[PDB]
């Protein structure tokens, strides 16, 4: 909640054309131009001809009146304890009202406050006293805040969030409030309760809003920085391969088939003279069961990409260097059971798995420049110890080659 | 507690009391706690055998193990008398029996397979139930269905035994891997049951995926087998009204839910919410229809020939059976309103019960009783595996290949003796075949045997002596041909390194196998085989871009799950110093939705053995939702 950052002058920012000062949820049937709902400002379904992101920001006025900023609101209340009791309307001045409490604010925060309690608030209102009233408050896009319509026994109903219920309160209490002139020549003492109840319901929208950010905005986005879900990977069971380069590697039909689909679907829709749509048929007909047709895009992707195929070979836990490691596809298994990939026994002790049941995550990279640039993740690189200098034992002959190699030689 | 002066050897001499599943592990006092623990969970992890067959060494325990484990067999429990044989499918009927002394009526089922939980199941020897026919007595102990796993006079069995060699194949055999040969393989089958629901509501339809245009057949028949990995594909309708979706029934789209397995389908069972004559004017439902009716006309059909007894005053029916009636009559019975996760549902609700024959693949884990483990890295022709050349036992071809290296170190030695016993029995046959008439055949067996075991020694002495001449030599010829059955107890009855080396020692004859291109003589002997439950299928993931549980509800062929990096995994990238590079590959993969589609676009219209993607730069989404909502919470972010 109470964060230390910038602050934002929001008339500086208020954009007239999109005033929401209409309080009606639907105009005769129909969504208001004017409403929360709008397709002018906020956009509508068919967004890319809007042309209009979620960062369409509605605004709505509060003029001639001014209301505590809701950020602002926990300092001040912490400074003056009374707040809450004094902008009600019903030492020299006391519980006057949120008009009154403008014009005496400064003698008031001097009046009941306690310096060396809060003295950093207390400097902090002074360095943004002109962020403290805000004629203007913002309302985030339609998008975000869906009103999904449901059928209804005497008229059909639309269900919404809360927070739309908030920002139309606060509108239907506004809109009377202005369009009174004879009304109001003395009835502005009774007004200033109907201002109270505004401040708070933009209480609530502030704190929404930060619940909003527990609801999957801030919640779903420092879970990526948890754990950021990346498509084109996979994750298989690794098994020794015999008789191939160090680099190179086995991968299964299943496993090839679906990180590089849309590299299979360009070469069979340019093979065959097909649509996209009629060439994915082709790849779903191969999921199903070993087909040399498909076997053959998938032996020329490996055959005769620039490049070669290439992926990304990490064990997890990643604590140590090779732990990910920039590999080739050296050959594609024609068992359709055989679901594990192919690596070198040198491999495994830069990786510091096991072939017992465990599976490692493979990230294919695409891109020729991404590919050069993790090559030096290579397993070549890192025949050299890094602290060292010296030749790497992890990828030396192991138990199997050296002993073939001592009765060769010994 | 820290006090082991209590445990006192003789108090617990003779006695296998104090085992429990090591009761099943031969020469248990050689092998360590560790690998022993680890047998104990494979026993649990081992999967049913087709071919299963009981040990060569064997501790004399197994069979009460298959006897008090009654999940295999089913056995009679009293004298009972056929009454009649109901039908609802080929593979699967009921007989209907009554006591003999109580007069009770009850039921016995009859099912290809049986479904234990997942994919886990095991086939049936149904042979004796169906042999059983009307007014034919049932006897108090007669076993109407065994498992695999249980033989002829009820021997158990769950592994095989396979010949073994340790040797280095090429490197294929590093660490724990294994080489097999592929009739080897062949032994090492297990089944596969699943029972997979599909649930098609008014609005879906199934499409004539098995069926021709004259008859529509949208799922396979009971003795068909499923065809491509699809069962069946609903496509769901916003109006059935029109039915003008007619032409539509070869076709496939994405939209449609498509559910896999592979197998033969050997039982369905439909749960059916819509009036009959509703279903009977569409011929997209035919199919459907023969099923609903054919499980009717079997309920019906119980529900006339046991009405009297179940209805009658004398209720001398067993609840199973009366639960069955009930079940059944419920079923015939109108204003039967079926509910599902207590909800009533529109359409109807099938169940297929799908049998395959599983074999053995490359990333199976098998093991023996001694707490090793091995992975299939390879399966080769008989010919490719070491032969044996130029005696006797010339051609004898090792069935596994086992590690050399490492062997003392897993701290596991009674494979071995379980390999030298074998391997010193198969002399001893070829010995009785060789020369000699019956009683120097016998003359042999039992000096080997009161060489290995002496209780087997004197109840073998005893058995032979029973048996007539005829049975003598069949018995004998079993012994030479198939194998010889050697006991080795877990605690008390093993031989050890002093029995083995005076088993050498006056065997002179029996030297090491000198195979045909191998420089090093090599030992081939017979080791006890067991399939675990561990195959690659359960980890793998792979996706492309556009947990689901699709997958678990049978909609999905394999998981799609995505792969999570992490600060670890970025740090690792970070070595490369290419910062740009990963931020690029995590937006085109995963955050950005702009790039994301940029890259999903490129590369279906680049070339497509040439791929450079150009990647837009721009805010995501989550960015651009975070600045708006954040601008109306007060506060903007000065880039601090």
């Amino acid at each position: 909640m109470g964060k230390k950052l910038s602050l934002i002058d929001f008339n500086e920012i208020y954009n007239e054309e999109n005033l929401i000062t209409r309080a009606n949820p639907i105009e005769n049937h129909e969504f208001s131009d004017d409403g929360i709902y709008s397709e002018r400002i906020f956009g509508s379904y068919n967004e890319d001809d809007d042309d209009k992101d979620i960062d369409t920001i509605g605004w709505i006025n509060i003029e001639p009146y001014y209301i505590i900023n809701p950020i602002l609101f926990t300092i001040i209340k912490k400074c003056i304890p009374s707040i809450n009791k004094i902008i009600n309307y019903q030492g020299e001045d006391d519980y006057i009202g949120l008009v009154k409490f403008k014009d005496n604010f400064d003698d008031l925060l001097e009046k009941y406050t306690d310096k060396k309690k809060y003295q950093k608030e207390y400097d902090f209102l002074i360095e943004n006293h002109d962020k403290i009233f805000i004629n203007k408050l913002p309302v985030f896009s339609h998008k975000l805040r869906p009103a999904t319509l449901l059928t209804g026994s005497k008229g059909k109903v639309l269900a919404f969030d809360e927070i739309n219920n908030y920002y139309n309160f606060v509108i239907e209490y506004i809109n009377q409030i202005n369009e009174g002139v004879v009304s109001d020549d003395s009835i502005d003492l009774l007004l200033l309760p109907l201002l109270y109840n505004m401040q708070f319901y933009a209480n609530n929208i502030l704190t929404r809003i930060i619940s909003e950010y527990l609801r999957g905005k801030k919640g779903f986005l420092r879970k990526n920085i948890m754990g950021s879900r990346i498509n084109f990977s996979a994750r298989n069971v690794i098994t020794p391969l015999i008789g191939h380069p160090i680099d190179e590697v086995a991968m299964p039909y299943k496993t090839f088939a679906e990180l590089y689909k849309f590299q299979l679907i360009n070469l069979i829709s340019k093979v065959k003279g097909i649509n996209y749509n009629e060439a994915l048929k082709f790849w779903e007909k191969g999921i199903l069961g070993f087909n040399q047709e498909l076997y053959n895009y998938m032996e020329e992707l490996i055959t005769k990409t620039k490049g070669g195929c290439t992926f990304l070979l990490n064990r997890n836990p990643t604590i140590s260097i090779g732990s990910i490691l920039y590999l080739k596809i050296g050959l594609i298994k024609k068992d359709y059971k055989d679901l594990t990939l192919g690596i070198s026994n040198n491999l495994l002790s830069a990786l510091s798995g096991d072939y017992d049941g465990d599976v490692l995550n493979i990230i294919p990279v695409f891109d020729n420049k991404m590919k050069e640039h993790f090559s030096l993740l290579s397993p070549q690189n890192f025949l050299v110890d890094r602290n060292n200098g010296r030749f790497n034992g992890d990828f030396d002959l192991q138990k199997d080659q050296i002993l073939g190699i001592f009765i060769l030689n010994n | 507690m820290d006090d082991i002066s209590v445990i006192k050897n003789e108090d617990y001499e003779g006695s296998h009391r104090f085992l429990a599943e090591e009761l099943l592990m031969p020469n248990a006092n050689k092998t360590d706690g560790n690998r022993s623990t680890m047998f104990c969970s494979h026993l649990a992890q081992a999967v049913t055998l087709q071919k299963a067959e009981p040990p060569l060494v064997y501790t004399n325990f197994e069979n009460q193990v298959g006897k008090y484990s009654t999940a295999g067999y089913r056995k009679a429990n009293s004298n009972y008398k056929v009454i009649e044989k109901i039908y609802k499918n080929d593979y699967n009927y009921v007989l209907i029996v009554q006591d003999q002394e109580t007069g009770e009526y009850t039921l016995f089922e009859r099912a290809e397979c049986e479904f234990l939980t997942e994919h886990y199941g095991f086939q049936w020897d149904n042979d004796k139930i169906d042999s059983l026919k009307k007014d034919d007595t049932i006897e108090k102990d007669t076993v109407l269905y065994k498992n695999t796993c249980y033989d002829e006079n009820m021997n158990f069995g769950y592994g095989v035994n396979l010949n073994a060699a340790y040797f280095s194949y090429k490197n294929e055999t590093l660490e724990d891997a294994i080489v097999i040969s592929e009739s080897a393989a062949k032994k090492l089958g297990t089944f596969s049951v699943n029972k997979v629901k599909v649930s098609v509501n008014t609005n879906d339809i199934l499409l004539n995926l098995y069926g021709d245009n004259e008859n529509y057949k949208g799922f396979p028949d009971i003795g068909e087998h499923i065809k491509n990995q699809i069962i069946a594909s609903r496509r769901r309708f916003d109006y059935n009204t029109a039915l003008y979706e007619l032409k539509n029934l070869n076709e496939m789209r994405d939209s449609d839910t498509p559910f896999f397995a592979d197998g033969k389908i050997v039982d369905i069972e439909i749960f059916s919410n819509v009036p009959e004559e509703e279903l009977k004017v569409q011929k997209y439902n035919e199919q459907v229809l023969y099923y609903i009716n054919k499980q009717k006309e079997f309920s019906n059909n119980v529900y006339q020939k046991l009405k009297k007894i179940v209805e009658g005053k004398d209720n001398n029916v067993s609840d199973k059976l009366l639960h069955f009636y009930n079940n059944c009559k419920m079923r015939i019975d109108e204003n039967i309103s079926y509910t599902y996760q207590n909800s009533k549902f529109s359409g109807f609700i099938m169940e297929f019960t799908i049998l395959e024959e599983e074999p053995l693949n490359k990333g199976s884990k098998i093991t023996g009783r001694y707490g090793n483990k091995g992975v299939i890295s390879k399966i080769l022709p008989d010919d490719q595996m070491p032969t044996v050349a130029e005696g006797r036992f010339k051609g004898l071809k090792a069935d596994i290949c086992l590690n050399p290296l490492g062997v003392f170190n897993r701290l596991n030695p009674s494979q071995l003796i379980e390999q030298e016993l074998n391997w010193i029995a198969k002399f001893i046959r070829k010995d009785m075949e060789e020369a000699g008439s019956n009683e120097e055949k016998v003359s042999i067996l039992l000096d080997f045997l009161n060489r290995v075991n002496k209780e087997e020694t004197e109840l073998m002495e005893e058995f032979i002596n029973s048996l007539n001449k005829t049975e003598l030599e069949e018995f004998l010829n079993d012994i030479i041909e198939n194998g010889i059955p050697i006991c080795q107890k877990p605690f008390f009855g093993n031989i050890g390194l002093d029995e083995l080396w005076e088993l050498y020692n006056h065997y002179d004859h029996i030297d090491y196998f000198k195979c045909e291109g191998i420089s090093t003589p090599l030992i081939i002997g017979e080791i006890y085989m067991v399939r675990l439950k561990h195959e690659p299928h359960s980890k793998f993931s792979a996706r492309s871009t556009s947990k689901s549980k699709n997958f678990k509800e049978h909609k999905d062929l394999y998981s799609k799950t995505p792969v999570r990096i992490g600060n670890m995994e970025i740090s690792n990238l970070s070595l490369t110093n290419e910062m740009g590079s990963i931020m690029d590959m995590l937006n085109s993969y995963s955050n950005n939705e702009t790039n994301r589609r940029e890259l999903i676009m490129q590369l279906l219209t680049g070339n497509p053995f040439d791929t450079n993607i150009d990647l837009s730069d721009v805010e995501s989404g989550t960015s651009k939702i975070l600045k708006s909502l954040f601008t109306c919470l007060g506060l903007s972010i000065d880039d601090v």
